[PDB]
């Protein structure tokens, strides 16, 4: 997609992180856990209601009958009444199909995109500590711990504290 | 042997397609409609003050046929014309019928108000007929009157009726004219002269004269009722002359404000509330669009010829 | 220790607010309106040949009321039509009258022709009115005659009157029919007999009789004059066949051309162009949208349900 | 955001740069500078007049009238022609809500586009000479001086210049 | 462009690449070669006819006629008939001008987003093996052999293999 | 010196410009018009049931004017009409015209039912007139009859003719009224007595006089026959009062579902198929956008103020130096 995280480098998607739409795995010493993002998830669901309160709405424009439903109108209006309430629906129906697409193509891609964000802010966070993987994962070059892997998804991992022995486990 | 973070999204079992720009089978998380497809087979009628006519048609109120007898007059918001209903008990037609059926559904009521026409001792105003029953046996439309000679064969006489608008809003008076089934029954009612009947105010002036041409029976009577009607402004007259033929007003009318006109063969609900109706009911949906009929009343949805159009509310669903 | 280069963008103290498709309350830097609210309350004619008709009507151009007198023929690109302007000086009405009007608010011009009539020595062909005064003293329709019987009570004779379109244009053919409001009158103007006007062409064809009948007197008068009109093409005959009623055409009309019919009490100023107009004025923005009113003429913005519509110009604002 | 730097990694916007809308501040040991990035600055400007251009503009159809302001028309026409015009006005209304609402969005977003792809192209340009902060700085481990900060901003920084003096800061 | 890497980073196209949309070309000790990418190539090409298919269409409601092309109408309905057609016809002007502008502007940057998702797949497989050149290439610091560029292409270096002297490479 | 790999885009010599929504001059390249501007100038007939009416107008059809011979009865989903089209071969028109010519336009198909009206002695129901010619003579319309006095001078008879609708859908029933060119050839048809014919059924009812005078002639002849219509419903009965004038339906019709009616002076074409006419001819595209008429008929592309609209199916193309 737009963006290459969602159904691109990311492999596939978590059925069981069922507490928000983006999040963290991880892997050290003391074992394995899941976390979800709260920060990302909000922002992708708070779009989407935005276009909700947009799109699922009518308009408040009071029409009244010009056909009648149980006796016969003028020949030529009725015709001229046709023609205009059916080229009316052709409007509408196009305008729905195209809004409904162009909306979906969206939100598919700003979904694709805060993932993205995410990752490139973990990245960025990360530094010279840590190398890509290439499926949506960093290999951390030192000792991790449980509050370590806390500091990096909460946004407080300080990369100048492991920088010095993390640069001498990459080059080796 | 390195320590790792993985970055991830969510994904579900039961994922659904939507179509987007490019992908006519896009799978995502979850999607909702935006067509409305069900609708209420009900009329909501909740915070209205509703009149449903039955078997009454709307012309039937101003005229005043025994079908409309409980719809003499009224007020409403709202009023509710039923399949079948029926204006005229007596065979024939209103003149520029569709025209005052739409504006009697535009109005939020009907008053009545007597002409107080009278007549020389010469003519019998009592007129009735078999085709309008009422009560008892046979009657006639009663906001009208028929006017023969009191004695059969006799010339009915020159005869001037004006009705003065003395109200600050528009009257709209409706009166038809007889036609007999033949030159025979012609000189019973109204005897051997020449019929004429002419109608003036200060915007509308029309002449009528009875028809006796030979025509087939509708429930046994070759003869024909037809009705004619015009607005009267506040101060101005109209003025009726005629020499026989002329079914007179006893009342005219009074459309009191507006009102939401419906059409409609579903039954009545005072539970639900409703701004959007159509022939089978009523539509309540949130949803900016709506597949049940391209013909409604009201603030509606837009009518588009789609069973479906899902909006996607997720990201790709990508299972393992 | 590192020397630090650092990316950035630019913000303002005070940012606009915009809608997208997902947020309402979207803080960007810069935005323009795209709904125009605002009109010149003044009709801008620089580069029009333009008419104002002041208080004479479009119609009263074609029959020649006295207050169209300066509006018989010409030519423009642009009519302007004022409210309660004049058509009818003597009480009455045309037939279809506003297609009438829109057909002569969309012309660029009119011009006229004599249809040659003459008529026999029992019609008094100079009947006039106190209802259409002129220089002082009781007139007509200009481009009509009022034929009535040259002896009072007199049958007025079968007549007949053919107009030849010879030119090579279609020519818009006005008569007016007199309904008189008594028995009385009828005779003294017309005769006793039975009164019958016909019409008819290869593209036309039409019967009318007069409306004898008591009704309300309209600036002092009973009578009434309805205008009927039709079309005649090139080369082909139109024929009158009359015996009392008619009002007969002593000119027709010429349509020339094209322009913009425009209905305003709003002053001229020759100083402005525009292409957009209103009631209220003219609309002279740049700007696809406005939301004065849905009945404009010309080319114009289109109207919309909206007080504001602000299109971003800028990025997101992120002060510091 | 879509491309995660305006309202995103960079922090804030600055209200002291008045000359352009995208745009450099440096450090190095002689002081601080600050200048704008006219091509980036230019490539959003050009855009939007692109947009205006398109969207601030009426259609050339000549229209008439067909309701009379000064006398009443047939009732049954006029009601046909209040359901026609309030539909068209439905439709107009709504076409006008969904451009502006859809060109804000792509506005915004291509703005935001232009401050990552000027991101992008001082990262490439640095290569292996700086690291970076996470806020949109980069932190270049060698002496660069004014005219070195200009090369940076005009695109002829050759790094092999500094690299041998810039690997050795960074690896210390 | 949004993703920078069509008329943005990569300066031109290759004419030459006549079997693809998107490619490579490398250089190493044995010559040059040229090779295009299959995968990219259909995603972009099946996206584009998924606008063709929706887009190239018409509505299956039949309309008959209002108006007589051998007789002449009234002129009161006949305006109102004009002012209907003439403004369904500008909403479909409109429609269809904004349709392909909104489509042209996707298509193009749809397109700039397969090409930056080649490159940033190319970029993460080679890992610390390679470093970037702002032109979209990438400098490889061992050497690289046909079938060496063969499994960069086909998505199988192993980046592990090369490491060591990659590294040793880079620092120098 | 490192081994190099780069990664890049196609491009062509030969770019197409298209618009964005930022861009008015945007090279792609390659790209595909979505406004149709070509017509084929023919009416594309395959695989419809058409009947093309050539000289024959619709109401001719239902009246029987000769060239409408081969036209009088039969089935259709699409019915055409020419320019300059016979209806009428007498002087004379039809009151409601336009309305009536819809109605057979908007037609599946016609059937003719007759309505066994007879005549006495003292009528002549075989009129005729050299302004209706049929195989060298003199003739007149099909479905009607011209009624005179057998006996030239005489009175015309006072005369009933009352059709019954049998059928289950409603019948279109058509008569005229002949109003001759002067009083002396009134008395010669129909008598000296003041003439009078009133017609009526359970939902309509008119009067009619023959007026009498002199009038311009259309081909030699100042008489006129003008035409009246009306339905009568399934089991209703419609009966016609007259003394002289009336010109009486031998046949009623039935018009049978619905077809798609064309004007156009286009030739036929069996060879080529279409859902789209206009005046012109046939919209065969597959594009969703045209620029030929705003006049069209059946399933179209939707007209446009646009000569063309090109939509971008290519990257954009940045050619080498
Ligand atoms: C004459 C003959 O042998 N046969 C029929 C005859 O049956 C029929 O006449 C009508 O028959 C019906 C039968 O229900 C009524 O009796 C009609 O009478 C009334 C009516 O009820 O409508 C009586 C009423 O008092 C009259 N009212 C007034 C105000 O005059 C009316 C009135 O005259 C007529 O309705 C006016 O048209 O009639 C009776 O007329 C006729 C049907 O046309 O046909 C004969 O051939
Ligand atoms: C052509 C003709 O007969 N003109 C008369 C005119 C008509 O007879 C009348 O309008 C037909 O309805 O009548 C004129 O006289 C009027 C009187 O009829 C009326 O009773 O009082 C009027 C004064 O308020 C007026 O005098 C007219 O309309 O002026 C006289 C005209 O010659
Ligand atoms: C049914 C009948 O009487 N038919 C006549 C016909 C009519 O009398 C006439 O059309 C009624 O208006 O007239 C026919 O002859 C014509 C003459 O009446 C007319 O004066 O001159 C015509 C030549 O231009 C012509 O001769 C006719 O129309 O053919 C004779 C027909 O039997
Ligand atoms: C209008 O459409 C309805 C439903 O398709 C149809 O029944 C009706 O005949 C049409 N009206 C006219 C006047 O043809
Ligand atoms: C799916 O979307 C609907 C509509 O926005 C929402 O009400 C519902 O909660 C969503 N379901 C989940 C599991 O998020
Ligand atoms: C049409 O709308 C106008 C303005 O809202 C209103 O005054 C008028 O009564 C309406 N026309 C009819 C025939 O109801
Ligand atoms: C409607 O438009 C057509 C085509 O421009 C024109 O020929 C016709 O005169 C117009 N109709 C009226 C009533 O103005
Ligand atoms: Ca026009």
């Amino acid at each position: 997609g737009l963006f290459g995280a969602i159904a691109g480098f990311i492999e596939n998607g978590w059925e069981g992180m069922v507490d928000g739409w983006y999040g963290f795995r991880h892997q050290n010493a003391q074992g394995t856990g899941q976390a979800a993002d709260y920060k990302s998830t909000q922002a992708a669901i708070d779009q989407i209601t935005g276009k909700l309160n947009r799109i699922i709405k009518k308009t408040n424009t009071e029409f009244e009958s010009i056909e009648s439903e149980f006796s016969e109108i003028d020949h030529q209006i009725g015709n001229v009444i046709n023609w205009t309430k059916d080229s009316i629906t052709d409007i509408w129906t196009y305008q729905a199909e195209l809004l409904v697409a162009m909306e979906n193509q969206h939100t598919i891609d700003m979904a694709d995109s805060e993932m993205l964000n995410l990752y490139e802010r973990v990245r960025k966070q990360l530094r010279q500590n840590a190398e890509e993987d290439g499926k949506g994962c960093f290999e951390i070059y030192h000792a991790c711990d449980d509050s370590c892997m806390e500091s990096i998804r909460n946004n407080t991992y300080d990369h100048s504290q492991y920088r010095e022995e993390a640069l001498l486990n990459r080059l080796n | 042997d390195p320590d790792k973070i993985c970055l991830g999204h969510h994904a579900v079992a039961n994922g659904t397609i939507v179509k987007t720009l490019t992908n006519e089978q896009e799978e995502v998380t979850n999607a909702t409609e935006t067509v409305e497809s069900t609708s209420l087979n009900r009329l909501c009628m909740k915070g209205r003050n509703h009149k449903d006519l039955g078997n009454c048609h709307p012309i039937g109120m101003l005229i005043g046929t025994p079908a409309c007898d409980l719809h003499l007059t009224g007020t409403w918001d709202t009023l509710i014309e039923r399949k079948n209903a029926i204006a005229y008990c007596y065979p024939g037609a209103t003149v520029n019928e569709e025209a005052l059926r739409q504006k009697i559904m535009e109005s939020g009521g009907i008053s009545k108000i007597n002409t107080g026409f009278t007549y020389g001792s010469s003519i019998n105003s009592a007129g009735t007929t078999k085709a309008c029953m009422r009560n008892g046996g046979n009657s006639f439309y009663a906001e009208l009157k028929w006017l023969v000679s009191k004695n059969k064969g006799q010339n009915f006489p020159q005869t001037t009726n004006t009705y003065r608008n003395a109200d600050t809003a528009e009257h709209l008076i409706m009166w038809g004219i007889h036609h007999p089934s033949s030159t025979q029954e012609k000189n019973d009612l109204y005897g051997t002269q020449s019929l004429s009947i002419s109608v003036g105010s200060s915007t509308y002036k029309n002449n009528f004269v009875p028809v006796v041409g030979a025509r087939p029976q509708v429930n046994g009577l070759s003869g024909r009722i037809d009705f004619h009607w015009t607005l009267v402004q506040p101060g101005d007259k109209i003025t009726f002359s005629h020499n026989g033929g002329l079914i007179a007003p006893s009342r005219v009318s009074k459309l009191i404000g507006r009102g939401l006109g419906i059409q409609s063969e579903a039954p009545i609900d005072n539970s639900c509330e409703s701004k959007c109706f159509w022939r089978g009911g009523s539509i309540n949906t949130r949803l900016p669009f709506q597949n049940l009929s391209p013909r409604t009343v009201g603030q509606c949805p837009k009518y588009v010829n789609k069973k479906s159009l899902m909006l996607a509310t997720g990201m790709r669903n990508v299972p393992e």
